[PDB]
């Protein structure tokens, strides 16, 4: 019903915004006495210095804190840092018979990739007829994979792989 | 429903009390309402 | 200096100037005896209304409310008022205003109610505390009694206009090399700025366009350095 | 003799009246105050005071609050009687009625007598 304050703020197009200070302020003072509603003194730094600067994206690195201690990840030559961000180069260290170990490099953390790359597998596999094989199981794995994912999925088809391949 | 008062505190200790029948002005008119004149509230504050 | 009268006898600057030896009270009655014709202008005379009017009723109302404020914590307490000089200026300029809204009707308001203008009382107790303050006189308690008591005309929360402080001389000083830790005229002070806000040296901060008509003589009065207020800084808006 | 309820129905109609008046009221003084001030004199009228409505409209919810207030006292009065005394005034002999009402008193008073020790001894 009241449109009319609408209509008036619709008008007040002027940057002069203080003539409503003394148009309204006065009686609101008046009936209302709380001059210090927040007495309390407000003066923080918003931005000082807050970075990591000492690793890569967190992100993968709160992932990887996840996975099961039986993968162990390393370091490989540096050339994954920042934007590619990883180089899984993992052990599979556990009471299963080892392999070898998988490149898996994924892409920034905005994932519209995933990790398997398998540049060093050229040789790795074909020169064993088993590893072979597991590598054909894999491959069929992962195809089979809608979307897989930075460290959970690649990691976990490639063990299931690994480990069902036996035969 | 008759005679009202108001005190606040805004201060560390400030209390500020007034007769809320006067409505900021009273040789104006009243509230229409609640009957004002409290009485010498002044001086029966200002005993202490 | 807005005396842009025409032709007399004598000259408006020296006229307004012995216009403070006049009658005790009722300044109604000071206006015919000095003049009322020779004041007018300008038809677009609403400038000092939004403005200034506003500005110099608070400071005269503060003014009168700080009488029955002697025992302060301070040996003056807020301010003197035991000049009368600067107290003849402002009844040149209330006695003028008067004028101004006789022939301009946006006139200074009470700012809170009940005109009944109200000026006159606030004139004559000025006087009163005048024929106290002129030269070689003391201060008054009947005039005391007078200004006591307060009408539904009386606001609050003025400028007063001053600077933020600096005593780090050996003592103590809470800045570093940048990131200042938060904690005006025209008016154009609200909660958080909206426009350019060009800061000043002390107390201005006022904007750079003023989005002005005809005032442009405040404006062109302080492009240049002001009173304590050479230090135009160049303060951000960031409004919280 | 006014009801509560009665009061109410009368009071509220008054009180949206009021509430559209200040706001019309309002909205005037608003674009009279932009006119004199952003724009050039053309409301060439003389404003209201505009305190008085917002101050009437406090002063009404006020009243209709406590009004309020004191009918839901005594509805949770009456509840609370019925509850712990039976319905019976003229039928019920009535010095027994205050012997009864004094003797829940002192059974109350020493029931947190009780708990008041049995506070300190876990003290």
């Amino acid at each position: 019903q009241p449109l009319l304050d609408a209509v008036l703020a619709n008008i007040r197009s002027p940057v002069f915004n203080h003539s409503l200070y003394r148009t309204f302020v006065p009686a609101m003072m008046a009936i209302h006495g709380p001059p210090i509603v927040s007495p309390v003194v407000c003066s923080r730094k918003r931005r000082f210095e807050e970075d990591e600067r000492q690793s890569i994206p967190n992100v993968l690195q709160g992932e990887v804190a996840r996975l099961d201690p039986k993968f162990l990840v390393n370091l490989d030559p540096s050339h994954c840092s920042n934007n590619g961000t990883v180089h899984l180069i993992c052990k599979l260290d556990d009471k299963d018979l080892p392999s070898v170990p998988p490149l898996e490099l994924s892409v920034p953390a905005d994932y519209p990739a995933q990790s398997p790359m398998w540049i060093d597998r050229q040789w790795q596999y074909d020169a064993n007829p088993f590893l072979q094989s597991v590598h054909r199981c894999m491959t069929s794995r992962l195809l089979q994979l809608p979307d897989k994912h930075s460290v959970t999925a690649l990691l976990n088809t490639w063990a299931q792989s690994i480990h069902q391949a036996c035969l | 429903n008759m005679y009202c008062i108001d005190i606040y505190c805004r201060s560390r200790g400030v209390v500020a009390i007034r007769d809320g029948a006067y409505s900021l002005f009273d040789n104006s008119k009243l509230v229409e309402g609640f009957y004002p004149a409290p009485g010498l509230k002044t001086f029966l504050n200002m005993f202490v | 200096p807005h005396f842009l009268n025409t032709p007399d006898k004598s000259p408006g600057d020296r006229l307004a100037e012995i216009c403070a030896k006049i009658t005790d009270v009722d300044i109604d009655k000071v206006m015919i005896n000095l003049k009322t014709e020779e004041f007018v202008l300008d038809m677009n005379t609403l400038q000092a209304l939004q403005q200034l009017l506003q500005w110099v009723g608070d400071f005269v109302l503060y003014l009168l409310v700080s009488l029955p404020n002697q025992g302060s914590p301070l040996r003056p307490g807020h301010s003197f008022l035991r000049d009368g000089t600067s107290l003849g200026m402002l009844r040149e300029l209330m006695v003028v205003i008067r004028i101004w809204g006789l022939l301009k009707p946006s006139c200074l308001p009470v700012y809170t109610a009940t005109s009944d203008d109200s000026m006159s009382l606030l004139f004559r107790l000025l006087t009163k505390l005048w024929i106290c303050c002129r030269d070689e006189g003391a201060a008054s308690p009947a005039s005391d009694g007078l200004v006591s008591r307060l009408q539904p005309k009386q606001p609050l929360r003025l400028r007063f206009g001053r600077a933020p402080t600096l005593p780090s001389s050996t003592s103590t000083l809470q800045l570093d090399g940048l990131t200042r830790a938060p904690g005006l005229h025209l008016g154009a002070y609200p909660t958080e700025e909206c426009k350019a806000c060009t800061r000043c040296g002390c107390v201005t901060m006022l904007k750079s366009p003023n989005k002005t008509t005809a005032v442009t003589q405040w404006e062109q009065r302080w492009i240049k350095n002001c009173l304590c207020g050479g230090l135009w800084r160049r303060v951000p808006l960031s409004c919280s | 003799d006014f009801d509560p309820v009665q009061r109410y129905k009368m009071l509220i109609p008054q009180l949206k009246e009021s509430l559209q008046t200040l706001m019309k009221v309002a909205a005037q003084n608003l674009i009279q105050n932009t006119n004199i001030d952003n724009g050039q004199k053309s409301s060439d009228a003389p404003l209201q005071r505009f305190d008085k409505c917002l101050e009437e409209f406090y002063a009404l919810c006020d009243q209709l609050e406590l009004c309020l207030r004191l009918a839901h006292e005594c509805l949770s009065q009456s509840c609370d009687s019925a509850k712990h005394s039976p319905t019976l005034v003229p039928s019920l002999p009535y010095p027994q009625y205050l012997a009864v009402i004094k003797a829940q008193i002192t059974c109350a008073k020493d029931i947190h007598t009780a708990l008041l020790d049995c506070a300190n001894k876990v003290t």
